[PDB]
């Protein structure tokens, strides 16, 4: 942080992967792209300084 | 809405509106005329010359009574009303007239509108106290000296704006009846220009019951009955609310009473109303309402006190302090969790469950007392963990009951 | 004000009063007629013979719908509220019907009636968690074995009177329609008479979700579609307070909750309020209201914990002991001056100012520390008072900074 504000992660999960160029015939892969139901889950955040704020 | 707030709702001064004060109210006198049944004679002047005519005065004659309402009352200047004392008196004589308010004013203009001549020396009384204490303002008289042992027409003292003059000024007859009085007690101050700052002058007006005796009065001729009369009495005014209260309202007692707005206290909005103990009160004036503020316990009392210092030494910002400062929360603002206690971080700071306590392991945790910053409970040995449950690297947990995590080599 | 409490305010057996549970909610359900739109034929008996009339079902057309709200409306003894399943289905399948609760509760009334004939087999379950375990409770059918693997109405064992017992009663037809089921799960059980000392009873109370399945159903014709159904339901209970509140309130999170008196918390007043743990929850009993009970410390600390070796020691009193004890107080009760300070033997034993430092003489008292009961400084030779500063009978002060006070020879 910055971005304070509108920060910009895209996560692309092809980047890195060596055989992404024939994801057409990875089923590991093909599999790894399966998904049904999803969870996001946070417990950290950074400091600064150093209830003045509430930071949320 | 209400001119305690702007359009914007900004909370600005609100004032009653200035009204004839002595409008229909009722006053005890010295003596008055009809008891028993008084006589009074009337002369008139011809041209150059003069004519008598002569009257009398029965109290128990409706028409020829003269009741001091006909000073109050709504008076026509071609169907006056005419309060009339028993006659063959002349100073020296207290001829004191009464009235109580009951609440403090503010009084802009008082004027007379005589049934008699103008006499020479009379004088002014005030009571800044509910008709226990009396202080003068100004005289009028010829003789201020050989009177009033003053001297007329003095000077107003820039270092004593409180001066109580005396003048022969307009004491003439002409006018012998409906007598002219427009006095304005601004006229010769310096410092009249501005009163929102003239506190002196804001006491010099400060007055809650009035007094006023009469003496010395002219005879022409010169077999006389000599007396005075009066047709209404207006004087201006408005409520004395400091600027806190656009109004005053009756009370449930029936006593008329500031609607103190501005978070102020007292039937005159003089004090803070009850845990406005922050700063002191003060009054509003054309810049800022100089408001009352209540103290600070974020939810956490219903009384509180104050000190000065603690606003003079901030720097002049604040002086609230609580009164049983509740809710596990200590401080000034009830604003910090006492001995034992820590912050419950996830609440805001005026939650009543905004502190947290020290739930600490009795057994893996030393204590119960963790720092009330973080909420590290007191882990004995190697031994870490937040409550200090769990073992560490190189700690495996026994069923001692004294010493679970030992280390490994 | 609290049935809570008696006619001084005693502390008494408060309880939600008996009301249908399952009045007015939703349901969902396994499967119902009319998706797609279905039809249905109904069979009346007149005299000795039979007699076929046939209908349909659209939920979309409201008056052939036959919503779960048909389950739980108000059941009008005359404008019955029949849902109907889907056809086609019996053994071995589950007809499964779904219920969201939230409070615990014990349960005395289970009432029913039909729309279809009574089936044969059937079961009953529950659940003490929220939606995730699930318990039988009895069963019924005729073959108890080859379907259920079950006594036909076996006895209540007093060992075990959680008895699940299976019984062909009632799983009969005629009725046809409107059948009623009589279930009392207080029968057979031989401690069913004191309910207050049953804890298995207590037990078999306890539940918090329930589930129904069907397998089997009458068979009669012997081309026609078989079906289920129902005009409405009633169930009367109780909502769980363990004696400790009078009714049920919702939370701030729109949560119906006991308001648990008797100093109790949880939803069911299943745990004390904070700070009250002297003796344990317990339940409200005719004899004793088995209240929370909280730690005292003389009015200076809010935290407490217990020992049960302190209570059972206590030849069951007390084991309540404080924690955080401020106001330079100290012990189970906060109830003694730490060291620095002492005890203000005058005053109260409970007051906030009770303990006071140990000022002792810098000369005339030799410790820091004073008498914590009494505050006696260490007072020298002829020196007394309680931090040690004058001198005695016979004792001159001399300007010697160690020795001020000698005796007389
Ligand atoms: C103060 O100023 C007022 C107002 O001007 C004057 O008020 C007078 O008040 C008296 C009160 O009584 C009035 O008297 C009235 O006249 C009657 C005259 O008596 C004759 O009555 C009839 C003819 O009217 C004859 O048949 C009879 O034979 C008498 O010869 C009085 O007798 C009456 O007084 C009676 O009335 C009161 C109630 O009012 C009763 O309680 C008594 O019984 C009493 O006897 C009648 O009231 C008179 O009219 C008023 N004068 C006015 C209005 O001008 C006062 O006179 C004045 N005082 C002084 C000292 O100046
Ligand atoms: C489940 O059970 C219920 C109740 O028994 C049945 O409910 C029917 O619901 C339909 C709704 O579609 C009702 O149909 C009604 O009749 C019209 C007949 O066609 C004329 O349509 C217009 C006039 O409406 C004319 O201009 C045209 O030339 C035809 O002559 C239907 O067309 C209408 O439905 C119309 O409404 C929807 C919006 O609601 C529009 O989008 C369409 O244009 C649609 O055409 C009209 O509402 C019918 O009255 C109900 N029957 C009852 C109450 O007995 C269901 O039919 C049943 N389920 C199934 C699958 O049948
Ligand atoms: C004229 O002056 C005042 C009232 O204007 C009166 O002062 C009195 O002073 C004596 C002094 O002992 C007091 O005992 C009285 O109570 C005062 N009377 C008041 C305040 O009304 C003075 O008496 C007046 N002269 C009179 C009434 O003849
Ligand atoms: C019929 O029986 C029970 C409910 O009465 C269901 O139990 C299933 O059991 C299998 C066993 O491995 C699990 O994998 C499933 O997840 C269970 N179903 C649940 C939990 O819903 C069974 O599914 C039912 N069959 C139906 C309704 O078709
Ligand atoms: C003046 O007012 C009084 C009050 O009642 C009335 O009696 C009198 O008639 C009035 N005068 C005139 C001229 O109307
Ligand atoms: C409590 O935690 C703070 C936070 O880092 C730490 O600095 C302090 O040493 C700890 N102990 C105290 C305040 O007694
Ligand atoms: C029962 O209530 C429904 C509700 O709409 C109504 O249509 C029906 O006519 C009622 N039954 C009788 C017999 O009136
Ligand atoms: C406190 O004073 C009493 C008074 O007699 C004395 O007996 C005692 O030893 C003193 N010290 C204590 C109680 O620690």
């Amino acid at each position: 942080v910055r971005p304070l504000s509108g920060g910009l992660i895209a996560f692309s999960t092809l980047d890195g992967r060596p055989t992404a160029h024939d994801f057409d015939n990875s089923p590991v892969l093909q599999d790894w792209v399966t998904a049904t139901d999803i969870k996001v889950t946070f417990s950290r955040l950074h400091t600064f300084g150093d209830a003045r704020d509430s930071y949320f | 809405p209400d001119p305690c707030y702007d359009e914007h709702g900004l909370p600005r001064r609100c004032i009653p509106d200035f009204v004839n004060s002595a409008f229909g109210k009722e006053v005890k006198v010295s003596s008055t005329c009809g008891k028993p049944p008084s006589r009074y004679c009337v002369v008139t002047e011809k041209g150059e010359e003069q004519v008598r005519s002569c009257h009398l005065c029965n109290a128990s004659d409706p028409k020829r009574a003269h009741p001091p309402s006909f000073l109050t009352d709504l008076n026509n200047p071609h169907n006056l009303t005419c309060w009339q004392s028993d006659s063959y008196v002349q100073y020296p004589h207290n001829v004191t007239l009464t009235l109580s308010l009951g609440k403090k004013f503010e009084v802009t203009y008082v004027s007379l509108q005589f049934c008699s001549p103008r006499p020479e020396s009379m004088a002014i009384y005030k009571s800044m106290d509910y008709g226990k204490t009396w202080v003068p303002f100004q005289f009028y008289s010829t003789q201020c000296r050989k009177m009033y042992n003053k001297p007329s027409r003095a000077a107003i003292t820039k270092q004593n704006e409180q001066e109580a003059i005396c003048t022969d000024s307009h004491t003439d007859v002409r006018p012998l009846s409906g007598g002219l009085i427009a006095f304005s007690t601004l006229d010769g101050r310096p410092t009249a220009h501005d009163f929102d700052n003239s506190p002196v002058l804001q006491d010099w007006v400060t007055a809650t019951d009035i007094k006023v005796t009469f003496s010395r009065l002219h005879t022409f001729g010169d077999r006389d009955s000599y007396f005075y009369a009066v047709s209404d009495l207006q004087v201006g005014g408005r409520c004395k609310c400091n600027g806190h209260a656009s109004r005053c309202v009756r009370d449930r007692d029936d006593n008329l009473v500031c609607d103190c707005k501005h978070n102020t206290a007292g039937p005159e909005c003089d004090r803070c109303k009850p845990f406005h103990y922050d700063r002191p009160w003060q009054r509003a004036t054309a810049r800022e309402a100089n408001e009352c503020v209540a103290c600070n316990c974020n939810l956490h009392a219903r009384r509180c006190r104050f000190n000065m210092e603690l606003y003079k030494l901030s720097g002049r910002k604040s002086g609230g302090v609580c009164l049983n400062c509740r809710h596990n929360t200590a401080g000034r603002h009830c604003h910090y969790c006492k001995e034992g206690f820590y912050r419950d971080l996830s609440k805001p700071i005026s939650h009543r469950k905004a502190c947290k306590e020290c739930d600490c392991h009795p057994v893996g945790a030393a204590g119960q007392t963790c720092n009330q910053t973080t909420g590290q409970c007191p882990c004995k040995d190697g031994v870490t963990g937040i409550t200090c449950n769990r073992c560490a690297k190189g700690y495996q947990q026994s069923r001692s009951p004294i010493a679970p995590c030992i280390k490994i080599p």
